[PDB]
């Protein structure tokens, strides 16, 4: 499998940005793989 | 070939090519998520990245040399996600995190969804340094998505 | 590696 990487542009901030999403206060689990799951 | 920027993840085989993430180009390192390349060697141009440091359980991993992302959110700012998603250009979102509560801590967590290819694009502080990565998080009950701020240490 |  060819994977490959493309530019796709300059990391820059942007000044007066679209504000949106909430701010969730979640209690997760970390596995030894890198698995982040709810604690129910 | 590794000038400084945000990059597509993309794979092709016989056909078309697909997405699969984005990463970070930085002081001649580059800069993903484990689960975008799984830790295989990556092309650019003409020449070969060779995976160097990586670590499955905080999902990242970095070529040619170690991890340079040093800058931490600073528990209280808004920050913005620079977007890649496939098959379109780079887009800024700003939000407030939320937060991971963890038995070893808080890591701060952004409630935006994207499509899976856009596993590796950067969270920005204001400085526009990168902060973490986003793709590495839970489906809360809605179907809604929160992604850590996944960030590597800078030995 | 979970090179090292």
């Amino acid at each position: 499998v060819d994977m490959y990487i493309e530019r796709a542009g300059d990391i820059t901030w942007e000044k007066d940005a679209e504000v949106t999403g909430n701010s969730p206060r979640l209690d997760v689990a970390l596995d030894e793989s890198g698995d982040f799951s709810l604690v129910e | 070939e590794t000038t400084d920027g945000v990059y597509r993840v993309m794979t092709r085989r016989l056909l078309g090519s697909t997405q699969v993430g984005v990463g970070v180009m930085q002081e001649g390192v580059f800069h993903t998520m484990w689960h975008v390349t799984k830790g295989a060697a990556l092309r650019s141009g003409e020449g070969r990245l060779d995976p160097y440091w990586g670590d499955v359980k905080q999902d990242l991993v970095s070529y040619c040399g170690p991890w340079k992302l040093d800058a931490a959110w600073d528990g209280l700012s808004e920050v913005q996600l620079l977007a890649v998603p496939p098959g379109e250009r780079a887009k800024n979102i700003q939000t407030l995190p939320g937060i991971f509560k963890t038995k070893d801590g808080d890591i701060g967590a952004v409630a935006l969804d994207y499509p899976a290819g856009t596993s590796g694009s950067p969270i920005l502080d204001k400085c526009g340094r990168v902060i973490g990565l986003y793709g590495n998080g839970v489906v809360i009950k809605n179907g809604s998505y929160v992604s850590a701020i996944t960030q590597g240490k800078r030995e | 590696k979970g090179k090292w």
